[PDB]
């Protein structure tokens, strides 16, 4: 009936743990091209077998919005960055006057310029005049004949990005340390945030692949269920949607130009990629989606996010009408240069109450982009020679309501991508790290021998 | 993937259990706590000059940390006298106003979690003398008692 | 500020006192020595991108010297026998000639530091064998005893 | 320089040596395993600003993995009962299919390199129970034994 | 001093050719070059 407070070593237990995570991939060789955009060579090879074990009966919190993982996953994406593109050639002696008009073909459909231009060669005082290609977008008039300015000429600087690096994205697993842990959540009706009823633990996410996207998410991670989405509060409007889906239907996003480059010298070691001549037609940008699937996996997500604004109410869509050029179109990476297509045919439909016909998507292309809402220096994207040709596998998007209006009635809403990070819920929402606290004191009736 | 269930049960796989099974498995938690070379190799497993990208030094900050918390958790049991010992038995009666209820109770009924979600707030003020009328005055005596 | 007089004595508070009373408070320093993840979080108590400020890592570089002159310190006691146990006695004799004085004369006449000062250098000829003699020819012992 | 023969023999001297020869010089190998300080001052033995020279902080990697490598494996001592104590001894049986060999046969025969060298394949294996069957469960026994 | 210290009858391999601290010891040598270089003077106005 006498009780000691004896302590142990190695108890499961757990803290909402706050420490900074790392990265690890298996490494290719791959001796060809070099230089991923964020492995690199320093991400740690992933384990031969990582292993996942089931917490049995353990039910624990999950809330993705004040996550903080995200903040550090684009923390970083953010970062290095700023360091693949330092060692890279600096682009101001490009800022210069350069002057043209059109590019050659009947009068159709900003398609593109073709100027020609002063530049500094090698040697200092030796100038040389060339040409290259430009498009609408980075490029803005001021006064002859006629001649404009590069966009961002106006408020910040420009490294062009190595060629020998690529924005392809490959997986990456976070990793929490040794005192600490992750944690994933394995239930697949499991909407944004609750405790999880069937947890198994993991140390290492699985293969994340960064995809720079805006509106939607595509080749990621897919739910065996129907598509459940969730946002921070959905009674707001002002708090994004992201839904993603349960089977993916395919988008191959293309411009069949084959445009060729040339390198030219600037100075001592910089060479500036032109792009030079096209060969073949004129081919815009665009995008497919054969109707047949998307209207049907659309219809899934029409009939779920009922349940929450009642079994009988109306439901709505159009196109993105508020913003800036870059986030209210597709903003993304293809092999080499953005994409930035109205998605209108795509927002299209109402439905209440419950022979090919691919969609095809108009796009334009960009190659200076101040990414991540930040201002500052600007990345200068080289060239794509040949023809492209990307196929893709899409999985979710974002979306934002409009707001006030006359509740149940008829309200309306739009796709947002006011933030990326949405990018980073997408996939990082079974996770959760925690901390070990792992010795407990509890009590027992053992106790040595009284050395008196 | 599809599970495999081959092996019995792992870290943490008793956390969802009664403090009695999981007082059995305290070492599928003591390995996994401080190693961090078994994951993480002196050497991996050359355009590049030196690896001071992100990845490497913040990696570098999580290696000790990973032994200091540790380190200074160890250090408790070297105050403590249980080093090399995982459990540790105790002299200083229990007065039970920490929590009322019995001995069954807790390892029967009770996880670990569930069990320092009650008593997170008395955990500071208990460790002020788990040595010092535990070990403190423990060993002057011995000093005291093997003078003889 | 003004002179606050509830708790006694403190981290180090017992270094102008007697070797005898500081002999008894030798844990108030045992806990400070290690520590230093109480007053330096893992993470923070967003315009910046990494952290490599000096602020940064000639902080890092503080922490494991705060450990490895602690983890070093406490393999000595793991080669003399005493790692969870904060004193220790000791089996070969003590031949004078490192002091002359008595017993009493050290615990209750001087102190720590002023101990050290005078042995300050037969300081490092003695730990050659505190272990030799005491524990590297203890245990071949119960190696060649605990044979029956 | 010309060989001087003045002290007997140091660290890994008995390398070459046969076990039992070495089985005695255990120590003049565990100081040397830690002791990054000894060897490197916290302060050097003006005109640069800071010191994130690359003799800086890959020596800064360095002292860690010196460490930690060193405090997981004392902890794998900490896990079969041995932490301030070189050698140990042991409960479970040894099934010789692992080596079917003699006793004196390795002491007096072999060396340490030469016998990790055949049973390299078997090792992972046999450190699965040397604390299971040791220890995990030698003191559930004391907490059911104590318990009176 | 630095401790020189006998390993009697030891025999151990030496393969020079695989041998990594060299490719260590110009992986530091071609690096902190272009951290003593950095800090120099820049030649670019020099190209006329
Ligand atoms: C959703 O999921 C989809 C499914 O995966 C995604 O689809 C992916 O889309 C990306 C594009 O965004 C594709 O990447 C590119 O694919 C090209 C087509 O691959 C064909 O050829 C394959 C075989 O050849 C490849 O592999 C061999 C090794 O096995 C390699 O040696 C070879 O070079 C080539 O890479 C075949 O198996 C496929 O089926 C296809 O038929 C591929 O050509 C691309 O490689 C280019 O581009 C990348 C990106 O910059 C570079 O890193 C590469 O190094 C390579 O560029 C080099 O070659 C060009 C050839 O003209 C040169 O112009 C370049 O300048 C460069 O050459 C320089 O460097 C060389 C190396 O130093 C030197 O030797 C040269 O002399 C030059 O100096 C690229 O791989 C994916 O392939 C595609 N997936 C799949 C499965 O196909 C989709 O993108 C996803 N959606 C989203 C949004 O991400
Ligand atoms: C977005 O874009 C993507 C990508 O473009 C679209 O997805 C692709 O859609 C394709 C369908 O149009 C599909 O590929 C096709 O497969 C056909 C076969 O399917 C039919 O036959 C099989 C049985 O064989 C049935 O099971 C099936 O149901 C169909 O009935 C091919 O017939 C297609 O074309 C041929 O040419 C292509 C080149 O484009 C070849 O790659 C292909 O293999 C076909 O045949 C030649 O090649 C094979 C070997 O590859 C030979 O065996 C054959 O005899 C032909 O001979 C040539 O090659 C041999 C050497 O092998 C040589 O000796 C000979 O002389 C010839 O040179 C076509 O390939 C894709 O799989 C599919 N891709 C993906 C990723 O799904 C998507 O729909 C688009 N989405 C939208 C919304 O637009
Ligand atoms: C992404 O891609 C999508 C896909 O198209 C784009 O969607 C388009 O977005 C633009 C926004 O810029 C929309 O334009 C707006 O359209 C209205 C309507 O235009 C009326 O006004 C003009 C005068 O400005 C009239 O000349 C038009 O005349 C049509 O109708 C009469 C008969 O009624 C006929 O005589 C004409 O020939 C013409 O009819 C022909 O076409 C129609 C179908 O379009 C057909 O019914 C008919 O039989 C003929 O075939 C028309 O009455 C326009 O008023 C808005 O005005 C703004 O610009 C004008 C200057 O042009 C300013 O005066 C005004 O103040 C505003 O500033 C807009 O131009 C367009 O409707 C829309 N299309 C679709 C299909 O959705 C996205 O814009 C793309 N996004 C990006 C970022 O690129
Ligand atoms: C980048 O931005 C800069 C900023 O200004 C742009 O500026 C241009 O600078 C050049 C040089 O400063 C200007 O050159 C002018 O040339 C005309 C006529 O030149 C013709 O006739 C000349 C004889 O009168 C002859 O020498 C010329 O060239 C011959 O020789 C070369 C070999 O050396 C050979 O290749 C040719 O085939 C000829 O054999 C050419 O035939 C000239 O009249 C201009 O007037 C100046 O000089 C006269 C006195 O001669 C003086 O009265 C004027 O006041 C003025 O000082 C001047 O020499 C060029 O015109 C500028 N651009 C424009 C649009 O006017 C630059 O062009 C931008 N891009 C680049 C550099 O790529
Ligand atoms: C997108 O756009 C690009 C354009 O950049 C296309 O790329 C082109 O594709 C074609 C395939 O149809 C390639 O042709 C092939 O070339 C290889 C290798 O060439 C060798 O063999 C051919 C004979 O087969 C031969 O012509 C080549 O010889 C050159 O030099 C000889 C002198 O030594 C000369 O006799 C010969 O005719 C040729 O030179 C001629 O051209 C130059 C100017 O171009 C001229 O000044 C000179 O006097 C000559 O007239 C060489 O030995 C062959 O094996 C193939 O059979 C095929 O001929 C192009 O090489 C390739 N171009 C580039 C720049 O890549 C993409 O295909 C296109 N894709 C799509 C999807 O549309
Ligand atoms: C070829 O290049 C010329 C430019 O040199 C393009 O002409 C441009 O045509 C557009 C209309 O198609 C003009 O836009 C105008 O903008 C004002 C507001 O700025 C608006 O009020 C007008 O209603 C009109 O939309 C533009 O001024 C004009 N550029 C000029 C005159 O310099 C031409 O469109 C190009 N070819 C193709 C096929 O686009
Ligand atoms: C752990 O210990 C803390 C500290 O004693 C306990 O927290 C205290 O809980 C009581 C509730 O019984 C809180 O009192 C409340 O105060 C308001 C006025 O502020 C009063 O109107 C209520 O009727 C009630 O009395 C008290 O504020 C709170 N103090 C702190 C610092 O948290 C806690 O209950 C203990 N938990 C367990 C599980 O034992
Ligand atoms: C700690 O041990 C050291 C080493 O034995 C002692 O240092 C030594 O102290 C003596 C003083 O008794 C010094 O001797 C002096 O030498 C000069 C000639 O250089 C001579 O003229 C003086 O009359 C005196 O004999 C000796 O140099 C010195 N050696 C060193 C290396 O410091 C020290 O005294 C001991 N301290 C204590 C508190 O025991
Ligand atoms: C340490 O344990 C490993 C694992 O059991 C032993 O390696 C194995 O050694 C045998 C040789 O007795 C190898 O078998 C050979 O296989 C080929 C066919 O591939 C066959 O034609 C030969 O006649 C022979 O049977 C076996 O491949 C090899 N396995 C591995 C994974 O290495 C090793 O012998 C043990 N070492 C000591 C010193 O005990
Ligand atoms: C695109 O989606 C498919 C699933 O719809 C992913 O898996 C492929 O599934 C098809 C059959 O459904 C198989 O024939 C392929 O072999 C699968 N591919 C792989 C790589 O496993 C496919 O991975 C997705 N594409 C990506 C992620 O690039
Ligand atoms: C749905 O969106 C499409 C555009 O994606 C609209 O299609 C237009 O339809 C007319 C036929 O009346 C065609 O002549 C046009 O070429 C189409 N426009 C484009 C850009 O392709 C369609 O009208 C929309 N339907 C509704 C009710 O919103
Ligand atoms: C039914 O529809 C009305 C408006 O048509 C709406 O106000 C009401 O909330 C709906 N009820 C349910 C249960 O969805």
């Amino acid at each position: 009936e006498n009780l000691w407070v004896t302590v142990y070593y190695g108890v499961p237990v757990w803290k909402d743990a706050e420490t900074t995570l790392f990265c690890a991939s298996d490494a290719k060789a791959y001796e060809t091209e070099k230089h991923n955009v964020w492995a690199t060579h320093a991400c740690v090879p992933t384990d031969p077998n990582p292993q996942e074990i089931h917490l049995e009966n353990v039910t624990e919190e999950f809330n993705m919005w004040k996550n903080n993982m995200v903040e550090q996953m684009h923390t970083d994406i953010i970062s290095l960055w700023d360091q693949s593109l330092k060692p890279c050639v600096k682009l101001t002696p490009l800022c210069v006057t350069l002057q043209c008009t059109n590019v050659t073909n009947n009068i159709t459909d900003g398609e593109l310029k073709n100027c020609s231009f002063n530049m500094t060669t090698e040697l200092r005082d030796k100038k040389q005049k060339v040409y290259s290609l430009f498009y609408r977008l980075d490029v803005v008039q001021i006064n002859s004949n006629k001649e404009y300015r590069l966009i961002n000429c106006n408020t910040a600087a420009i490294t062009q990005a190595c060629p020998k690096v690529s924005f392809e994205p490959i997986p990456i697993h976070y990793c929490a340390p040794a005192g600490f842990a992750i944690l994933k959540c394995k239930d697949k009706k499991f909407n944004g945030t609750g405790p999880c009823p069937s947890v198994s633990t993991v140390q290492c996410t699985h293969g994340i692949k960064p995809v720079v996207s805006t509106q939607l998410l595509l080749n990621g991670s897919l739910a065996e269920e129907e598509v459940m989405i969730r946002s921070e509060n959905i009674a707001n409007n002002a708090k994004n949607i992201l839904v993603q889906f349960n089977t993916p239907v395919q988008i191959n996003c293309t411009r069949p130009n084959n445009n060729t480059r040339k390198s030219i010298r600037i100075g001592p070691g910089q060479a500036f990629y032109a792009t030079g001549d096209i060969i073949g037609d004129i081919r815009q940008a665009h995008c497919n989606v054969s109707k047949a699937t998307w209207n049907e996996t659309l219809g899934k997500v029409v009939k779920q996010l009922r349940k929450h604004f009642g079994n009988n109410t109306i439901i709505r869509f159009a196109n993105s009408a508020g913003g800036d050029l870059e986030v209210t179109t597709h903003s993304f990476n293809c092999g080499g240069e953005f994409f930035y297509c109205n998605t209108s045919g795509l927002f299209n439909s109402t439905w209440i109450s419950n022979s090919n016909d691919s969609i095809t998507l108009p796009c334009r292309i960009k190659q200076i982009i101040n990414m991540w809402q930040r201002i500052g220096q600007a990345m200068y994207a080289p060239p794509i020679q040949g023809v492209i040709r990307c196929v893709s596998n899409i999985t979710g998007l974002i979306l934002t309501r409009d707001g006030g209006s006359t509740n149940s009635a008829t309200e309306t809403f739009r796709p947002g991508g006011g933030d990326m990070r949405d990018n980073w819920r997408s996939e990082l929402y079974k996770y959760k790290v925690v901390k070990i606290e792992p010795l407990g004191v509890a009590p027992t009736r053992c106790k040595r021998r009284v050395v008196g | 993937a599809v599970g495999i269930g081959a092996v019995f049960l792992g870290f943490l796989g008793a956390a969802g259990s009664t403090m009695g099974a999981a007082s059995m498995t305290l070492t599928v938690q003591a390995r996994n706590l401080l190693s961090g070379i078994v994951q993480q190799q002196s050497n991996l497993l050359q355009q590049h000059l030196l690896k001071l990208t992100v990845w490497g030094i913040k990696q570098l900050q999580a290696r000790v940390l990973a032994v200091e918390r540790y380190l200074r958790d160890q250090q408790l049991l070297g105050i403590w006298g249980c080093s090399g010992k995982l459990i540790c038995c105790t002299n200083v009666p229990w007065n039970s106003s920490w929590s009322n209820r019995n001995l069954s109770e807790i390892w029967d009924n009770m996880t670990w979690l569930q069990w320092d979600k009650e008593i997170s707030n008395y955990t500071q003020i208990i460790y002020g003398l788990l040595e010092e009328s535990q070990n403190q005055q423990e060993k002057n005596e011995q000093d005291l008692l093997a003078l003889d």
